[PDB]
RNA sequence: CCGGCCGCCGCCGGGCGCAUUUCCACCGCGGCGGUGCGCCGCGACCGGCUCCGGGACGGCUGGGAAGGCCCCGGCGGGGA
RNA sequence: GGGAGCGAGACCCGUGCGCCGCGCUCUCCCCCCUCGGGGGGGCCGGGCCACCCCUCCCACGGCGCGACC
RNA sequence: GGGACGGGGCCACGCGAGCGCACGGGGUCGGCGGCGAUGUCGGCUACCCACCC
RNA sequence: CGCGGACGCUACGCCGCGACGAGUAGGAGGGCCGCUGCGGUGAGCCUUGAAGCCUAGGGCGCGGGCCCGGGUGGAGCCGC
């Protein structure tokens, strides 16, 4: 009963409050809150009734068990922790892809993904990249960006719709999906000038070029 | 003094080398002068007492 | 051992600022104020066992 | 580097080291406040 | 108030104001 | 280093008991726990240990004599 | 490295997140922002230290005066 | 005594009950993907040969 | 109300915590290392093939060395 409150001081560190135990008394008031004072189951039999027991014991041990296992403290599944970006990469942004069978097409971000992964959609017009999951370690951000906020993103596409299942055929949702999203930014990145054969050609080395010397 | 008795700072508990991970493991052996944490060691290291 | 703690972190002030007061107030006359030899020193071995 | 180890042997440098932040940061604004009640003391 | 012997009362009083 | 009556407890046989009873054997790419790979590999946060980097606050001083900037700062006296 | 438990209590037999230290809410109430869900302000008293002012006691300098040595 | 409206800090203000995060008495995933029958996956050691020291 | 609770301890054993490890002549201890033989014992193995040899076959031990599979061989052999 009685409704959760939030917590009343704030976090200054990671750990460490802003308020001490003083100022929190008086905070919370704690002047004016004294405190002072199954196994067995029967059934019927359409002889008598009985008495039938849940859990039952077992019929074959094997002939060695191993032992428990300790307790540590701070070791969590992977659906449970943290997720992080880097720095420099937003919604909107033009990424080059490097090591699928999609080797270096510059392509663009959309969003990041509850497990992590990117989802990255090139204009399948252009650089035949549909909408599809990379991962961020992956990725070399190009500084250049277009506006993104302007689009209604489904909301039923996730990890669960690109996650495999088990030849292949491709089902009938993709290219919905694909066509929707493409008749929304589209329009966008055509009317920058000299941008349409950008994110069609590739990245690719020559003689005369460190990587450590162009800024990109 | 702080960076070396918080760190590289191990006891010496019956001819032995066991750690400082509390101030009980000072207080058996310091009880009989009145130092019963490592605050108190480090006054007495700085400020050199009895 | 919080309370112990806080009496030693008002006495390190008062022994760190009064030996200064005292050589500003004898360069407002012209004297000089030669601190007390210290206490206590930190000895190192570097060399080896041959 | 930890710090509920050093509050398990000292738990006064919980209010040690929350002071050192709240002075490391009001100076900080009665600084910027210093540079700019002087450029608009530079225009005059 | 520290040592177990002495302190015993001072804990109690403690102990009869707490609540 | 023991015989028999006696009381309680347990098991074994042959009985009645005959269906919301126990394993008998599968089926279900199920629910939990435990152990793991045929092979090749990848990522995630937490800890210990370490190398470096980037910002920001504060003390002392001949209370930095410091030096130096902001009509030659203003008036005077001299000098090479 | 691998059985460290807690919690019921002879009115009950469960469960396998458990010590030491850190603080979140709940067993009291009002108000705010964001479409039940999230984020916040508060709940009321005492003493100190900051400000003006009277102000004793002590420590250490330096000047001035006076006495005995 | 205020000086006649004053901002920040004080671990001051002998069975209380339940829940949760945790830089906390030495690591876990309650996370995944491609290769596999007459040409390929594994076998450090033991056999021949080359090279750096 | 229910008939339920892992592992261990060959005590000449098992488990935990600390510091240390050079080494000739020389000294001591442990050897489930090894050869040939005797009292005991393995209801041992053996012409459906023992000893002994051979081996680009598979493995264990710090090491002394042992064990297995595949070939020849033809009558006695090993562990505690
Ligand atoms: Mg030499
Ligand atoms: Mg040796
Ligand atoms: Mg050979
Ligand atoms: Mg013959």
């Amino acid at each position: 009963k009685g409704k959760p409150h939030c917590s009343r001081n704030p976090v200054l560190v990671r750990g460490i409050g802003r308020y001490s135990r003083s100022a929190m008394y008086s905070r919370k008031a704690l002047y004016k809150r004294k405190y002072a004072a199954l196994a067995t189951v029967t059934k019927p039999v359409g002889g008598g009734t009985r008495v039938v027991k849940l859990r039952k014991m077992p019929r074959y041990y094997p002939t060695e068990d191993v032992p428990r296992k300790l307790l540590s403290h701070g070791k969590k599944p992977f659906s449970q922790h943290v997720r992080k970006l880097r720095a420099s990469i937003t919604p909107g942004t033009i990424l080059i892809i490097l090591t699928g069978r999609h080797r270096g097409k510059r392509v663009v971000f959309l969003k990041q993904l509850s497990s992590g992964l990117l989802l990255v959609t090139g204009p399948l017009s252009l650089n035949r990249v549909p909408l599809r999951r990379t991962h961020q370690k992956f990725v070399i951000a190009t500084s250049t960006k277009i506006d993104i906020s302007g689009v209604k993103i489904p909301k039923h596409l996730t990890d669960a719709y690109f996650k495999k299942k088990k030849k292949y055929e491709i089902t009938e949702q993709r290219k919905v999906d694909q066509k929707a999203v493409d008749s929304q930014i589209l329009p966008k990145i055509k009317a920058v000038p000299q941008l349409q054969g950008y994110l069609r050609s590739v990245f690719a080395l020559t003689n005369g070029v460190y990587p450590h010397k162009l800024v990109f | 003094v702080n960076e070396l008795i918080y760190k590289r700072g191990y006891g010496k508990i019956n001819k032995k080398r066991i750690a400082l991970t509390d101030n009980t493991l000072i207080a058996r052996s310091l009880g009989k002068y009145n130092i019963i944490c490592m605050e108190d060691l480090i006054h007495e290291i700085y400020t050199v007492g009895k | 051992i919080y309370e112990k703690a806080k009496h030693y972190h008002k006495e390190y002030r008062q022994m760190y600022r009064t030996e200064i007061r005292m050589a500003r107030m004898a360069r407002k006359a012209g004297n000089f104020y030669v601190p007390a030899e210290p206490k206590l020193a930190f000895v190192i071995r570097i060399r080896g066992i041959n | 580097k930890n710090l509920r180890i050093m509050l398990k042997l000292n738990p006064y440098a919980k209010t040690m080291r929350r002071n050192t932040i709240l002075r490391q940061a009001r100076n900080h604004k009665l600084r910027v406040e210093r540079a700019a009640a002087a450029l608009a003391a530079k225009s005059d | 108030i520290a040592h177990p012997k002495l302190g015993r009362r001072a804990r109690a009083r403690i102990a009869r104001g707490l609540r």
